[PDB]
RNA sequence: GAAAUUGUUGAAAGGGAAGGGCAUUUGAUCAGACA
RNA sequence: GGAAUACUGCCAGCUGGGACUGAGGACUGCGACGUAAGUCAAGGAUGCUGGCAUAAUGGUUAUAUGCCGCCCGUCUUGAAACACGGACCAAGGAGUCUAACGUCUAUGCGAGUGUUUGGGUGUAAAACCCAUACGCGUAAUGAAAGUGAACGUAGGUUGGGGCCUCGCAAGAGGUGCACAAUCGACCGAUCCUGAUGUCUUCGGAUGGAUUUGAGUAAGAGCAUAGCUGUUGGGACCCGAAAG
RNA sequence: AAGCUCGUAUCAGUUUUAUGAGGUAAAGUUAAAUAUGUAAGAAGUCCUUGUUACUUAAUUGAACGUGGACAUUUGAAUGAAGAGCUUUUAGUGGGCCAUUUUUGGUAAGC
RNA sequence: GCCCUGAAAAUGGAUGGCGCUCAAGCGUGUUACCUAUACUCUACCGUCAGGGUUGAUAUGAUGCCCUGACGAGUAGGCAGG
């Protein structure tokens, strides 16, 4: 017999494809599957497996994070992409001309986008206009924002908000979170 | 798609080892040894027959 | 439908066959058949007879005569993996051999031409044959094993 | 097109200067190893003759085998066969011997027999069991383009220049011995030896620094 | 060792490389040629038992 | 979906997933949150610190009127204009002619200064205002009417 | 009109159980295939 | 004074017999051999001959022979156990539903989201359309009275996929989303300071602090569905002495 | 089990060099063997001139910085089916034996 | 050193049995040989990882192919039927 080192049969522990049986979203996947292998760019290797990315891990990027990349020096004029949902943010009351590349947008990013003499894209045109991706800027949007996520790792002194039905006095506020009543944490 | 061992099936040694066909026709394996008059001084035999 | 169908079919097409590399090449007899030599057939119709070895033929066979005149053996080809070849020879020089081929033997009573060079072999054999003492008689005999006898010590 | 004409007795012209330096650069090989053999055999004879004695070189390399079970094997041993990469019974692979490899040996000595690996080995096992290690995928050799396109970086660009890394010990030792995949080893051809094998070469048994005397087992096990 | 380091390859940048900056284990010890003369090889053999009490 | 659920993978294996040492009973444990101060102490801290005891004063007969007070951002604030008169106002902003907000029209209680209005003056109506909201406001060029 | 279970006929087997696995001989049967 | 054998080791030394395997299926590559054309044992088998077309080979099943083979399920450190259940057969027979939630995934919209308590309507328990509210979410924090989030390109530093510039490239530089670390600024609570001011004890500006919060710092939640998990219910099935 | 950010890379039931701690065996205060902590570089080194309300008798320190310089023998060996990161949940919570030591017990399948 | 004595337990009786004496016993040495599911080479099944391949004018992109490595398993978990 031989002695492992590791563990057998281990799988990577990653997406291959999506969990999605949506059918437009597949011709993507088959779309960058098929650059990703022949177009020796890094771009369409990194927007190939954020199309796998589950809904959770794909949060919805604002309309107003796209203006600040923008004021970042240098890409005024680069075509933003986002693998995702583009929203609206009206707390911006300007917004640039540019571009934008993405799965979905909301009715509301869709006009305010278009308000401004802007242009939104699908990613298959982004393929067909920058296939290796010049002049592209990725962005992300924040993955810890989530509700559940304030919630990981409750213990002693981590300070994580304990999951709860209903928030105020009287619900686990008394013994061990003060001084007075017993102790504190 | 199958592994021909050199060391016998002498085509495929010699796609390795272009050297392997100069070598055996100059022979090289058998080659002679220059010949020597050297023997050990008086001290190392007296040692070795000792007690 | 008793049975729906698979939605992709193998197709019918044949692919030819890789170019192998192998090639036919002369066979190299042991080194105790030579031409003019006592054979013991090993078996067959004949076995146990004495024959007597005349051509390597093309198809690997080996030639054989008996003599006919002798143990009744005619000219037949024999396979060279069943013939224990002897220490005893008979001189074979005086004999044409360049008429035969293996397609003389093809099958395709017995055909005159094939009696008639029967005969024209052994007027140079049965010459040879009787000037050893009993070669006559040995060649007409049929060998076999006794009590007592092991093959990997006899000689033959 | 060009292509097919026009690129092939440009390309096999580069072939032809491949084993044509392979040509040249083996000769040297050859003629080094012998008048190195040769120059031991004359300072033993030259020393004799002065009445004083001449002291070989210790050996700056070994071939360890791993003669032991795959399970029973305390904590502390186990850990040093796998830094080995002794990952079976009956496998193998050429060490360096420096004051560092040498103390290892100690700890693993009942599971191993290891010595002192002759040239003549070092091309046997090579040619019939050596492989290469090109992205994990364990190739076999068969070539000069897989030696070459790998350990071509540092030189080494024929199956004769592994051997000469790994018999001089060179600088380049450590990357051409993780270049070749650890040699999976038959059992011995004749038997091993003795009626047991777990007791030390000295008691008896077929474990621990057998020397030169490692030639003669390898081989009935290649 | 660091200094020293620094000192031995800034000096060897104008010695053309070739700079041996690492530790490496005690080696297996090179080749040598005892001289016999003067110094005679000496026959020892093991010792008979005693008690010695 | 039953064809779905994983007891119905563990048909002829003989526990069904509930193991053969420690079998599967009635109730281990105690019913319901039972034992938190003894046997489940160690999870009732960790996971429900604060859980015992008594915090500060009751209230009797309590309304959810009294203390309905929602809070609007300066964030927003603008949301309040129809999007189709919105742009009408932020261009040509000046005073004699300005954006009366209700905020007490689209449920609002509270006016509070999260940030950054632009810089048209606007007029805001609200019950309550807190001490950075007017200060955004009224240095943007507007003013809060307080109501009731 | 199933199974336990039973009567009849036929076949085989049998030295203190019976029944099973690997292997082939023997008996009965079976296609496929060729042509 | 010469040798030879022995022993050890090596040859890219020679030759003979035996057993097993024949994967793959147009060419490609690397070589070898030849002035050349070409051939070859060089990225895996071909050529020649014969027999039976048969139950010959092969299957299936009973028997016989050689070796092997303890009785199942269960608790148990340990069962073939002189531990428990089981004569046999057929049919029934055990992790379900729900109310309330955690993680995870898919889907629609998205600073929102949820048509179905109800009304309009209909081919009539379906489907279709819809006003008002209301629930969660967008604001936290204190027991409470109460107050309530930009010094700045929503900041700085280390690291960061990706993109842009140069360069033959190697690599360096510019920008750096998410994310991890870390120091700040902002809101609330507790302790400290206590301004121009005033119905003379109200008001609370300013400025702090090894303090504290389930906070801000360009929103991500709402709804339905599914897996798994938990709580209450007869609660995976069967079973008490009792009250 | 679900994955997530990444991929030349920090690691490691291992040695080596360097350097601490120990008080058992033997020795009769001394002191092993085996085990054990740390280090072997870029989060580095040398210089040059900035910040502070701490520190100083002090343009002096401390901590953090700007500008410049030294890259793969970059700082020992070997190895590395890659490194890290998170969520979520099953079972288990009666153990038994052998080796090398050892207490209770006369000993024991204790 | 070997052997004998010391040496006595209950159904019949066990170097495993027969039986073995210049052994088929005891101590030691050199060899030859036997055979595990372990080792090496080959084919095939599956699992994992790494790559190749989207052009009409066919039939599968959960597809086809290339290359390697690996395979025990109760309580338990998961994927595919």
């Amino acid at each position: 017999g031989i002695d492992h080192t590791s563990k057998q049969h281990k799988r990577s522990g990653h997406r291959t494809a999506p969990k999605s049986d949506n059918v437009y979203l597949k011709l993507l996947v088959k779309l960058y599957t098929f650059l990703a292998r022949r177009t020796d760019a890094p771009f369409n290797k990194v927007v190939l497996k954020a199309l796998f990315l589950s809904k959770i891990n794909r949060p919805p990027v604002s309309v107003s994070r796209i203006a600040r990349a923008l004021k970042q020096e240098g890409a005024a004029n680069k075509t933003v992409v986002v693998v995702g949902t583009v929203t609206d943010d009206a707390r911006i009351f300007e917004f640039p001309k540019t571009t934008v590349a993405a799965l979905r947008f909301t009715a509301g990013a869709r006009a305010k986008i278009v308000k401004a003499g802007g242009e939104c894209i699908t990613l298959d045109q982004l393929a067909v206009r920058a296939p290796k991706g010049q002049n592209t800027l990725i962005l992300r949007g924040p993955r810890n924002s989530r509700e559940a996520v304030r919630h990981f790792g409750m213990g002693p002194h981590k300070g994580k908000a304990p999951r709860i039905l209903s928030t105020g006095r009287k619900f686990e506020r008394a013994r061990g979170r003060r001084r007075s009543k017993g102790f504190k944490v | 798609v199958l592994k021909k061992n050199p060391l016998k099936n002498k085509q495929v040694l010699l796609r390795l080892n272009p050297y392997a066909k100069v070598f055996a026709a100059e022979k090289l394996g058998s080659k002679k040894a220059e010949k020597t008059g050297t023997k050990p001084a008086a001290v190392f035999t007296e040692t070795l027959k000792h007690d | 439908s008793a049975q729906k169908a698979p939605k992709w079919y193998p197709s019918e097409d044949v692919a030819a066959l890789k170019k192998t590399r192998k090639a036919a090449r002369p066979q190299k007899l042991r080194a105790s058949l030579v031409p003019g030599t006592v054979l013991i057939l090993l078996a067959g119709r004949f076995r146990g007879k004495r024959v007597v070895y005349l051509k390597h033929l093309e198809d690997n066979t080996l030639l054989i005569s008996g003599p006919f005149k002798v143990n009744g053996v005619p000219l037949r080809r024999v396979n060279a993996r069943y013939v224990i070849a002897t220490s005893t020879k008979v001189s074979v020089e005086g004999v044409n051999v360049e008429k035969f081929n293996v397609e003389y033997f093809a099958k395709e009573e017995i055909k005159a031409e094939r009696v008639e060079d029967q005969k024209v072999v052994d007027k140079a054999l049965i010459a040879e044959i009787k000037k050893t003492p009993l070669l006559k008689q040995y060649l007409s005999a049929s060998f076999s094993l006794k009590n007592g006898d092991k093959p990997h010590m006899l000689k033959f | 097109a060009e292509q097919v004409a026009a690129e092939r007795a440009a390309r096999k012209a580069a072939n032809k200067e491949k084993r044509a330096i392979i040509l040249e650069r083996n000769a040297a090989y050859q003629k080094e190893y012998e008048t190195a053999e040769r120059n031991i055999i004359q300072a033993k004879r030259d020393a004799k003759a002065a009445g004083s004695y001449y002291v070989e070189a210790q050996h700056k390399l070994v071939f360890v085998v791993r003669i032991k079970g795959i399970n029973k094997i305390p904590p502390k041993p186990r850990k040093v066969l796998q830094l080995l990469r002794l990952t079976r019974i009956n496998s193998g692979t050429f060490v360096k011997v420096t004051k560092a490899t040498l103390e290892l040996l100690k700890l693993i000595e009942p599971y191993v027999a290891y010595g002192y690996p002759s040239y003549s080995t070092i091309r046997q096992l090579v040619y019939k069991r050596g492989f290469g290690k090109i992205n994990k995928q364990r190739v076999p050799l068969s070539d000069n383009a897989i030696i070459e396109a790998n350990l071509g970086k540092y030189g080494i660009l024929s199956i004769d220049d592994l051997i000469h890394e790994i018999i001089t010990v060179g600088p380049h030792f450590k990357q051409a011995n993780n270049f070749l995949w650890p040699f999976k080893l038959s059992n011995p051809s004749g038997g091993w030896g003795v009626p047991r094998k777990f007791k030390h070469f000295i008691q008896g048994g077929s474990f621990g620094n057998r020397e030169e005397f490692i030639n003669k087992l390898v081989k009935s096990m290649n | 060792r660091v200094k020293a380091n620094a000192a031995k390859r800034a000096e060897a940048k104008a010695q053309g490389v070739a700079v041996q900056l690492k530790r490496q284990p005690a080696q297996p010890r090179e080749s040598r040629i005892v001289s016999t003369e003067g110094n005679v090889p000496q026959t020892l053999a093991p010792v008979p038992y005693e008690t010695f009490i | 979906p039953s064809r779905f659920t994983k007891t119905r993978k563990h048909r002829g294996h003989v526990s069904a997933g509930k193991g053969r040492i420690g079998k599967h009973r009635k109730h281990p444990g105690g019913r319901g949150m039972a034992g938190g101060q003894h046997h489940h102490r160690i999870n009732m801290d960790k996971y429900h610190p604060g859980y015992f005891g008594k915090v500060g004063m009751r209230y009797f007969h309590k309304q959810q009127a009294h203390f309905w007070k929602p809070v609007l951002n300066l964030d927003k604030l603008w949301t309040l204009i129809p999007e189709d008169k919105r742009d009408q106002y932020l261009k040509s902003a000046s005073k004699e002619t300005a954006p009366v907000i209700d905020t007490l029209a689209a449920g609002y209680g509270k006016i509070l200064g999260k940030g950054r209005i632009p810089n048209v003056p606007v007029i805001v109506k609200a019950r309550f205002v807190s001490k950075l909201a007017e200060e955004k406001i009224r240095a943007a060029g507007g003013v809060v009417e307080l109501i009731a």
